[PDB]
RNA sequence: AAUUUCUACUAAGUGUAGAUCGGUC
């Protein structure tokens, strides 16, 4: 028996299939004698201005409903929000009466004012029509006569915009939360500090110019927050607070530039006012246009500069303000900024860490990895490393905020470095007569120049805080969120010009044609019969869509065999066929009276001896005989109309004989020659129907279970699985391990290369040497946005051949996969194959997993498009890739790339060098160091419990030595390093006495200092499991200083040129070959639990379990 | 019609010139698509005339990046050079191949194609 | 560098090798 006789046909999914549909006779010259392009380009247009209009009539029911709404329980909000809280379930009163204001909102959103008449054919054929004046677009409205497909789309789109969901989109999550708490943050400035602002300025004769409304100081009450919510109450309030043109020649400002004209002591450390935000609602089409964008934004005199300007004037004011009170935002930022100041990164965890050892760490540590966790996300509990508590980490001659501006200076005075050679672009009578698209030197510039200011936007956007919280400064935090809000808009800008510039030279353009009936197809030759005016003809290897026009359908129903030829088994029993005639619809068709659109593809040609596509294997199976109800049509078929983009100017062709090269070099042949025309790019000159032909497949099921469970107890009866270890490596980008259920390897190998299989000749062509050669373009091209996505796009080519070569590995083998993963929080940024495109992969396997073919096996038995496997579920979110989904058995990886593939030994000694006093108790905790003539090495017996975080050994004493050679990588420079001829060299250098056993008391007796830094070098080199070369690809070994039970040292060369290898190749073998023996010890978990135990076994692996797995049982 | 006749003269000379350069670029792409891709030379692409026996070594435009996919015009069917992959679209109509990588190149490489096969 | 669209080819001569459900930012 097999695994895979219960996990077939569980579930449903839908599919879409496309095909090529193209027109037969005189049915193009019918079209354009029926007039049917002018109304669907008229109407589409007309569709863009309903769009627009009904942006434009939501905003004016916006402004109908915020209008006049009052409040009730205003002020106690405010009041309980102030009374700095007293959480003894507090807060949940405070959030619950919160959400008793959102259910008050939304009360008047659902409850009253129409709420009816909204997303119906009457607001758009009878309110609309008695709207929009100038009555030309009530004739443009009045062409949609229920047509209501885009139209329940964009319904859709505005019924998720107003929800129960309180997102940024939603409007009262905006008011409430922001104009809310920004107001009472507004009325805790106000009340605290204004008495020095001004007390004759604004009640006189801002209010005089301004509004002559209610007062200034009275807009901090309940009557101004029942007003500002309208458009014309934010106009006010921001047209006191930032000032507004008041219809004259003033140009006024606002409060906060005369907390800065108030001139106080020259500093104004004074609190400032938030702006409060609008409503929700509110080129990329020619090189002049997007150009023009950057001489409107990014030249020397904007606002954006000036901004800058004020970023580089706010860090001069922060060497004149303090150093408490200023949060910053955890992440992996604080590393980097570790890495600009300090010397290494978690360093300053270490520092917390300290704090840390000050409260939970006692004598006799009991630190276990259970310890590091809950201490990892206490360090993602804390989130607020404020300057001061910076400044305590800060040991003696580290000054944190005059490091941090030479090195922040630095910066910005890179980017004016990027600036300075930005000036003479644009000076004068810039109008730049080549191509945007064509030119290298410009797109450099810009490149530069917005990867300079986009990476300060990550580093000033890792400089916030957690917000809401306790005091905080107050002359900083203003000009620091709007510079930062400039700095979104020119990211905008980024996201404008990325957009424009990477522009293929082929546009697509598709568009669904009606013909005029609003009832098109939506079932199969359903009951109506005639509503739907269109059916399925077959002929042989040609199908034959039968479009009525309505004038003759009514009476085209004269359907005669005639005995003779010509079969059009039209389509019924909504699933069987009715035979018909010729010459009857030739007549139709060659008068004016039917429509019939090929179907067809590349795979229904006669000329073809290959093997089809996995569409038209769908369709094929479609319409068998033995369709017992596995493959169903659905509804919603969809035929797109596709016009032209490459004109008849630049079309460029492969001649007629004319032997021409051929790229790869793999190819046994060398030219090619053809006697036709191969053109580029043929199929986007024309223009093409395309149809969506929408199945269902298993829409009855049969069984429907637990996937996960029925694996856990199928395996535990199981006595030999598989498990696929496909990990990201430094040569060797992907790789593949698949290991039997005892531990031997049973089958490793790369995916340098891709084998091709066609026609029994098999062509292989290798990715490394040729996105090898893409770096090269990335590493010379002046230009690298193209550049960068030939490499994702040609990474998703690559990871779709992946995905071909996993469905044969589980099609073949039937393994369960246990492969790399996503969510572990690791991060090397060693590896040439980026997070995004392997997401991108793992996304592939989601949506490829749901129902996986075969192409080249039975469609009677399973394996097929009727009977494929079902192995993993739907796609729910990114976060859903937890531990487990399917088959897809997802393992966190913790120490798998740099640890011993024979012994289990893993990087435990911290060999940094960090004083005398340590390097003396170093050799000091040596037990036995000892030497012997006849090894000619230098024996290290040990005792792990005399050093720092060596707990999780299971022995805690070894025996250890030095085997082979290393490679010390910089004095790069290659400075290949032997054992025994630096010790001899230190020994024989500095003359102390080595011919001796017991010697670990000799060498604490010297007081120089070179002598313990060279020793913690050795220890450096002979603790360095990487012996690699970073040169040429000669010898990637990897070589260990620790040998097993059975005496001898693991030396990969030995294991690498074999044709059965028991042991790991490399360390990309080594990584993913010990993530297999995870899950060799997780399926020993599932020999060790119970069987309902098996509902909630842990998988998440630790590494104190993993070292004792990983030392005893190595055989 | 003095100096009218001048500048047709004039266009006569560039007549000639951009003949040559067709010429060569006609022999050229004879030799480059008789190599396999992989001793092709890294050649400097231009959409101007840009006369190999003439050649000017002092803008910064010089680039050094190897060539492929030399195909027709088929309005008037040429011999084109990607100067990069398939998928980048860098199309032009004059090269001239130089020794090797970038920076401060070599000079000419004048008829030693035969040489790099 | 020819496709139902995307990617690496020419791959036995108007193709070949894989993968793809969905109208919405
Ligand atoms: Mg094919
Ligand atoms: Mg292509």
């Amino acid at each position: 028996m097999s695994k895979l006789e219960k996990f077939t046909n569980c579930y449903s999914l839908s599919k879409t299939l496309r095909f090529k549909a193209i027109p037969v006779g005189k049915t193009q010259e019918n079209i354009d004698n029926k007039r049917l392009l002018v109304e669907d380009e008229k109407r589409a247009e007309d569709y863009k201005g309903v769009k627009k209009l009904l942006d434009r009539y939501y905003l004016s029911f916006i402004n109908d409903v915020l209008h006049s709404i009052k409040l009730k329980n205003l002020n106690n909000y405010i009041s309980l929000f102030r009374k700095k809280t007293r959480t003894e379930k507090e807060n949940k009163e405070l959030e619950n009466l919160e959400i008793n204001l959102r259910k008050e909102i939304a009360k008047a959103f659902k409850g009253n004012e129409g709420y009816k008449s909204l997303f119906k054919k009457d607001i758009i054929e009878t309110i609309l029509p008695e709207f929009l004046d100038d009555k030309d677009e009530i004739a443009l409205v009045n062409s949609f006569n229920g047509f209501t497909t885009a139209f329940t789309g964009f319904f859709d789109n505005r019924e998720n915009m107003f929800s129960e969901e309180a997102k940024s989109t939603s409007i009262a999550f905006r008011c409430i939360n922001e104009n809310l708490t920004r107001y009472i943050s507004n009325m805790d400035i106000f009340e605290k500090v204004d008495a020095i602002f001004d007390k004759h300025e604004v009640q006189e004769i801002k209010e005089k110019i301004l509004n002559s409304d209610y007062d200034v100081e009275d807009f901090f009450e309940g009557e101004f927050f029942n007003f500002v919510l309208t458009q014309e109450g934010i106009d006010v309030y921001n047209a006191i607070i930032g000032g507004f043109v008041t219809e004259s020649g003033e140009k006024i400002k606002g409060l906060n530039e005369y907390i800065n004209l108030y001139n106080q002591k020259t500093k104004q450390k004074l609190p400032k006012f938030k702006p409060l935000y609008k409503q929700v609602l509110s080129g990329y089409t020619s090189d002049e246009e997007v150009l023009e964008v950057f001489r409107n934004t990014l030249n020397k005199n904007s606002e954006i500069f000036s901004s800058i300007k004020k970023l580089e004037k706010l860090f001069k004011n922060f060497d004149e303000y303090s150093s408490a009170g200023i949060f910053v935002k955890n992440g992996p930022a604080i590393s980097t900024i570790s890495k600009d100041i300090f010397g290494e990164w978690n360093v300053i965890r270490d520092k917390w860490n300290a704090e840390y050892d000050d409260i939970h760490l006692k004598k006799k540590a009991v630190v276990t990895e259970k310890y590091e966790d809950d201490r990892r996300k206490s360090f993602k509990k804390i989130g607020s490393f404020s300057l001061e508590q910076l400044q305590e980490y800060a040991d003696a001659d580290l000054s944190v905020v005059e490091k941090l501006k030479e090195i922040i200076i630095q910066k910005v005075d890179e980017i004016y470095k990027v600036y300075g050679s930005s000036e003479k672009l644009f000076d004068a009578d810039f109008v730049l007569e080549k191509s945007l698209k064509k030119n290298d030197a410009v797109v450099a510039i810009m490149k530069d120049l917005l990867d300079s200011v986009k990476s300060f936007e990550n580093y000033i956007k890792a400089f916030f805080g957690e917000g809401k919280e306790t005091n905080r400064d107050e002359s900083f935090y203003g000009d620091f969120v709007l510079a930062y809000d400039i700095l979104l808009k020119v990211d905008h800008i980024y996201d404008a010009i990325r957009n424009y510039v990477t522009q293929k030279p082929y546009s697509k353009d598709k568009f669904k044609l009606y013909f005029q009936n609003p009832q098109f197809m939506g079932g199969w030759d359903k009951d109506k019969e005639t509503d739907y005016r269109a059916t399925i003809l077959r002929y042989g290897s040609k199908y034959y869509l039968a479009i009525m026009d309505k004038k003759y359908a009514k009476c085209l129903q004269k359907i005669d065999k005639d005995d003779v030829n010509g079969n059009y088994e039209k389509i019924n029993y909504k699933v069987s066929f009715e035979s018909a005639s010729k010459k009857e619809v030739d007549k139709l068709v060659e008068e004016g009276k039917l429509y019939m659109f090929q179907i067809y593809n590349k795979d229904f040609s006669d000329k073809s001896h290959g093997t089809p596509n996995l569409h038209t294997m769908y369709f094929k199976l479609l319409f068998d005989e033995n369709n017992h109800g596995q493959i169903r049509l659905s509804g919603g078929a969809e035929l797109f109309m596709r016009r032209a983009s490459l004109k008849k100017e630049e079309l460029v062709v492969h001649p007629a004989n004319s032997p021409i090269a051929n790229k790869n070099p793999d190819n046994p042949k060398k030219t090619t020659t053809l006697s036709y025309d191969v053109y580029k790019d043929k199929r986007f000159s024309e223009d093409q129907y395309e149809l969506h032909i929408p199945i269902a497949i298993n829409k009855c099921p049969k069984n429907i279970f637990k996937i996960n469970t029925e694996v856990r107890v199928l395996l535990k009866h199981d006595d030999n699985p598989y498990v696929i270890g496909i990990d990201r490596g430094e040569r060797n980008l992907l790789y593949i391990v698949v290991v039997d259920g005892k531990g031997n390897i049973v089958e490793q190998y790369s995916l340098n290369e891709i084998i091709n299989n066609f026609n029994g000749i098999r062509i292989k062509t290798d990715y490394h040497s040729l996105l090898d050669k893409k770096e090269k373009e990335r590493f010379e091209a002046r230009q690298n946005w193209t550049s960068i996505e030939n490499i994702k796009e040609l990474k998703a080519g690559y990871i779709s051949q992946v995905v071909h070569k996993i469905c044969e590995l589980v099609e073949k083998y039937d393994a369960v996969i246990a492969l790399e993963d996503l969510n572990s929080g690791f991060k090397n940024s060693r590896v040439k194959v980026e997070k995004q495109v392997y997401q991108k992969f793992e996304k592939m396997l989601i949506d490829k997993l749901n129902y996986m073919v075969d192409k080249k096996s039975n469609p009677c038995a399973t394996g097929g498009a009727l009977k494929g496997y079902q192995i993993t579920n739907k796609f729910e979110s990114f976060k859903s890739m937890s531990t487990q989904n399917g088959f897809i058995f997802y393992i966190p990886a913790w120490l798998t790339s740099k640890i011993d593939p024979s012994t289990g030994f893993v990087n435990l000694l911290k060999t940094k060098y960090t004083s005398i006093a340590d390097s003396k108790k170093f050799i000091s905790s040596f037990d036995r160091i000892m030497y012997v003539p006849e090894e000619d090495l230098f024996e290290f017996a040990l005792d792990y419990k005399n050093f720092s975080r060596t707990d999780a050994d299971y022995i805690k004493k070894w025996k250890l030595y030095s085997y082979g050679n290393r490679i010390r990588i910089f004095r790069f420079d290659w400075e290949e390093v032997c054992l025994t001829s630096a010790y001899k060299e230190l020994f024989n250098k500095y003359g102390i006495n080595y011919q001796q056993g017991d010697i670990r008391a000799l060498l604490c007796e010297q007081s120089d200092k070179a002598f313990y830094s060279s020793f913690m070098a050795l220890m450096s080199l002979m603790l360095q499991m990487r012996n690699s070369i970073t040169g040429r690809t000669d010898v990637d070994f990897l070589i260990s200083p620790v040998k097993n039970s059975d005496g001898i040292f693991y030396d990969s060369r030995n294991y690498e040129a074999q044709e059965n290898a028991i042991l790991p190749k490399n360390a990309d073998a080594n990584g993913a070959y010990n993530i297999a023996r995870k899950v060799l010890w997780a399926i020993g978990q599932f020999k060790k639990a119970e069987d309902e135990k098996l509902d909630k076994v842990k998988i998440a692996i630790s590494n104190k379990e993993w070292l004792e797995y990983a030392q005893t049982s190595v055989k | 019609h003095n100096d009218e006749m001048y500048l047709v003269v004039q266009a006569l000379i560039r007549a000639c010139i951009i003949k040559e350069i067709d010429l060569y670029t006609e022999q050229l792409y004879n030799i480059i698509k008789s190599l396999p891709y992989d001793k092709r030379p890294n050649v400097v692409y231009s959409d101007q005339p840009l006369d190999p026996n003439n050649l000017d070594l002092s803008e910064p435009e010089l680039w050094a990046e190897q060539v492929g996919e030399c195909m027709r015009y088929a309005h008037n069917d040429q011999p084109c050079f990607y100067i990069g992959s398939t998928k980048r679209e860098l199309r032009v109509n004059y090269i001239v191949p130089v020794i090797g990588v970038r920076d401060e190149i070599e000079r000419v490489m004048t008829l030693e194609e035969v040489r790099n096969l």
